[PDB]
Formats: C-alpha cells, structure tokens, sequence
C-alpha cells in the first residue's frame, strides 16, 4: 500500500507477489529391449541432509 | 522363421517382413557367431518402427 500523506492522503494498493521455489527431479529407466519400462519403483533420498531422508 | 542373414559390414542387419497396423508384432533376434559368445535378444515394433538393439 502507498498510503503517500503528503499535502494528499493518497491511498494506493499496490498488489505484489512471489512465487515459491520448488524442486522437480526425473529419472528414467530403459533395458535391452529399447522399450520403457513400467511399473519399476524408484526411490529418491534426499542424501544431503546426512541421512538416507 | 521367415528371414535369416549373414550380417553384413555396414552393421545393419536388415530383414524385410509383413507389417499390420495395431499389433505388438514381437521379434526375437539370435546372434549365432564363430568366435564370441552367441546372445539372444527380442524386440517389438507395434505398428511401424525401426527396432534396433
């Protein structure tokens, strides 16, 4: 808001935002058959915290 | 078995077969070769693709 009181009481509203920072990690899975494979798990741990996290 | 080659020194083994449109047409490839180890892979091309492994 610029509430600028000057000689005016002008009231502005001046909106901002931020947008939060997110990560997105991929991996992918491929054989000898060239084909994609589905149904594979695959587990990601965050090994920069000390632990398997 | 529809189609058997001597592999040639290009280094693609081309075989020409029936294609439909739709169909998981699976492919088994038997490398038998004096002088190293004989392997079998296997492929599919579900409609019309190049399978290369």
């Amino acid at each position: 808001s610029l509430s600028v009181q000057g000689t005016t009481s002008e009231s502005a509203s001046v909106n901002v935002q931020y947008v939060p920072l997110t990560s997105t990690i991929t991996a992918t899975v491929v054989n000898q058959e060239g084909s994609p494979l589905a149904g594979a798990t695959v587990q990601l741990y965050n090994t920069t915290s000390g632990s398997n996290t | 078995l529809v189609a058997t080659q001597t592999t040639n020194s290009q280094g693609v083994a081309t075989f020409t077969v029936l294609s439909f449109p739709g169909v998981t047409q699976t492919f088994k490839l038997v490398a038998s070769l004096q002088g190293y180890a004989a392997s079998t892979a296997s492929v599919s091309i579900t409609g019309q693709q190049n399978a290369s492994v």
